[PDB]
């Protein structure tokens, strides 16, 4: 940290940050909404199914 | 620097890691008790979240997550008790550059929401008041440092906790007391990540609810 | 021991009566001093049977429903 | 001269500082036998032994205080 | 000079502090006294006997206090 | 000098921190009076001379301490 | 030098620590009036008064203790 | 030096301690504002003026010691 | 020497002490907020925000403290 | 000298502040054993032995001050 | 006198394991059956129902 | 050598005192917590999180004390 | 000298006051099993080990200020 | 010598001043559940626990002290 040692310590943080946003918040964003979406579905056709 | 730029390698290492594990999990698989556990993380997550509601949504999701996520990182250094600097200025890391990510968001709901256009006024008639204008101003200023400052402060907080804990462990002669102590300061760790989600939500009622 | 005229009624018919210098029991609060001179206060008290000092030192313990006192 | 102001500062450390505890603990106490017997006037003359030990057990801990501060002023 | 020095520090630091312990329980027993009448008036002539008794005990213990303070300003 | 010095730190010491049990003290009284009051408004002129008597005893205990003070700076 | 020296820390002494009473004495009692306005509505314009009062009498404890601060500053 | 030195450990005794009675104290207001709003919610727009009023009352006896504080940093 | 020895003492003393009363302050405030939503849940949206606003005024008078503190360590 | 001096002001900075919080201990004891018995006079026999075991426990507190006390004025 | 830690480390790392892998790991499962199978359960039972 | 030993004078009075705050106010809200549980368990998971909350903001005031203590101590 | 001189005063120091804590702390606790026992005779086997549990833990707390006080005197 | 001499002032500061407040707050929240428990014993389960995590962070902010008190004695 004696001199721009500490800094990029903390860049490295930041960097991963940034990297989640594009990539991973649209993959992953939507995969875990995908398995709501899952379940979430397969129930409700299973609810409207039985009431109808 | 050369010297202690080490630590910010392991910093690197760490953050990085829950980056791409992010992307290759969504496809697959991820467990039997994977698809529960994703329920309880993402839904959960979802609950609290609002909470905030909907400001930063997508990336709030995202966001917390990699908090926990990531937070994992330093919390390697307190099983570490069950060259000596690793993870020093990786700890100054995580702190430096998570008091700063606060003030920043703080500005994401300034710019895309009002928020930061509603706070050009945000001098108010609070400055009034109060009739001098440094009422609302004073105040207003000792809150924007505050979300840095409590932020970055339990930051470093806990990884300079964690970083007591190891030494601890380290400097003991008979060191089984290390070993039991370990428990208790990882405990202390998960603590520290949850809570750093926590205060993540905590900023996003804040976050979408005003601003 | 008679004080402080201790009646007891219900709603068909008053259950009892007479006067208790002390009364034995344990309030829905808890434990209750058996006492003549306790003062204006609200009580209730579930079923069971209360041995109180009544009129003459006749202390007697009598089995409740549950109700009000 | 300096053993005797360390006598004369430590007899006014030790006299008054503990003795606030029994200033503030015979006061409780009275104030618990005041609601007390306000509550329960029946039950009076259970009490007031009660107040009159516990208030002596605590007027013990700054006679303990004070005990110390006259060693330290005239011994 | 250190000696005089000294006993002007002590007479302060016995003085002040510990006189604080009453200045409280004074005041805790006489919110006992009005809380008391206030929840059964009839009372009164019981409890305010009990009340002075009390407020003279914890106004006792500073007494104390500023007995040492006095013995260390003129003794 | 060295005596001078004594007694500006000594009136400090006695002056602040012993007044802050009445400051608390005369304020326990008061809390007592208006919640006595709230809960039954016919005892309220019953109370309220108990109030003031409880309060000057109260501010006595400071009274001693700024005497103590004032002994200090001026005497 | 001395004295001047112990006149300002004398100041910061008595001005900040016994000033803490009635910062908790002040607020005892707004504490005890939003309680008892709380329960009992109609007893409001009766305990106000009892409050600004009381608030009056714990706030002279701290200004004695500022007084003398003031004095050890500027006399 | 002496002088200068005395003037900084003043500073930090007189901002500091003091200060800690309206830290307690604006809080025991702001929990007697949220008991009585919990009990009575009615009563919301009659006793949050009160709490606003009282806060301040409290808040400035930290003032005046915060005021002394500036007075020997900068002063 | 003596005047940075002075610095050291006083940064400690400011810091420390009256940090105290907003870290029993703000625990005061939410043991409020606690018991008052237990006992009336519907009441929640109201006194939350409540909660907030005087948790930061009880938080204000220690960051006066720190800011001395930081003043003496840095300035 | 110095070492005595030492001594003294050790032995009345141990025996009388820390023995305060006994004096306020073993009243609140006995404020709780008033209060238990006055709301129920049948659980006498049960608490009163309780009140005894936490009086001693309270007592051992200050009984290790006043031991560290005696300690520095006769060993 | 003796290294010593890992020594105690590693047995609670034993029974600490069972213990705690034991007290999750049911319940993660039957929260993954609970819900593939809630889902599921839900749709199969409503499909025989409609169909029906 | 006068600034080393006014640095670690300086820690511990900024470590230790300061900390006792929150060792008292991270106990009364969960003392508030378990209170309110008691009194209606179904508001747990309402009530929970603000305690950890409250646990917080009351454990943030001493990390400040103890930040300020090993900047004495270390840097 | 001085530096024995300071160990007879730092034991003194760590000694009583910190030792105060537990003196309050345990009395806290032995007034709540005398309460709760008072309100709920039959849950007095439940309760009583809970007291014992936490009076051990509050007591040592004052048993590490007994520690350092020891290590100050004989270490 | 000087330096010597500080550290152990600074750990008798450090040491027991702040380890009071963990003393008290473990014991506020055993008396919460022994008073909890004892108002509704079916909740014993739900609120141990809740006690076990509260006394613990409660003596985290003590033991931090007693890691300065040891880090001045030792280090």
């Amino acid at each position: 940290n004696l001199n721009a040692t500490i800094l990029g310590q903390a860049i490295a943080f930041v960097l991963f940050v940034l990297f989640a946003m594009k990539y991973v918040w649209p993959p992953l964003m939507a995969a875990i909404e995908k398995r709501q979406k899952e379940i979430a579905d397969g129930l409700a056709s299973a609810e409207r199914a039985h009431k109808d | 620097m050369f010297f202690s730029v080490v630590l910010g390698l392991l910093f690197l290492v760490l953050f990085r890691s829950v980056a791409k594990k992010a992307t290759s999990g969504v496809p697959g698989k991820f467990q039997t008790a994977i698809e529960l556990v994703i329920g309880f993380v993402n839904g959960s997550v979802k609950d609290m979240y609002h909470g905030k509601s909907k400001l930063i949504a997508p990336l709030a999701l995202t966001i917390f997550v990699w908090v926990f996520l990531m937070n994992l990182m330093d919390l390697l250094p307190i099983d570490l008790l069950p060259r000596v600097v690793p993870s020093a200025d990786v700890n100054v890391t995580l702190s430096m550059a998570l008091g700063v990510f606060i003030l920043i968001l703080f500005y994401s709901i300034k710019m895309k929401g009002i928020g930061g256009f509603t706070k050009e006024l945000t001098l108010q008639p609070f400055n009034h008041w109060a009739f001098i204008p440094v009422n609302l101003i004073l105040e207003g200023v000792s809150l924007l440092s505050k979300p840095v400052s409590l932020g970055l402060r339990l930051f470093g907080n806990m990884y300079a906790g964690e970083l007591i804990f190891i030494l601890i462990a380290g400097l003991l002669p008979w060191w089984s007391q290390w070993i039991l102590n370990v428990p208790w300061a990882i405990f202390h760790i998960l603590i520290i990540t949850l809570q750093a989600f926590i205060f993540m939500v905590l900023t996003i009622v804040y976050l979408s609810m005003a601003s | 021991a008679m004080t402080y005229h201790l009646d007891v009624v219900s709603a068909e018919q008053q259950m009892f009566s007479g006067l208790v210098e002390k009364i034995q029991v344990t309030g829905s609060e808890g434990e209750l001093g058996i006492y003549p001179g306790h003062a204006p206060l609200l009580t209730a008290i579930k079923p069971g049977m209360i041995r109180i000092v009544k009129q003459h030192g006749h202390e007697e313990f009598i089995y409740l429903s549950g109700g009000i006192l | 001269n300096l053993n005797m102001d360390l006598l004369y500062m430590a007899a006014a450390v030790m006299m008054g500082l503990a003795a606030i505890g029994a200033a503030i603990g015979i006061g409780i106490l009275g104030g618990k036998f005041l609601e007390g017997a306000a509550r329960q006037p029946d039950l009076i003359p259970l009490l007031r032994t009660q107040f009159f030990i516990v208030m002596g057990l605590v007027d013990a801990i700054p006679m303990i205080a004070v005990g110390l501060g006259l060693y330290v002023m005239f011994a």
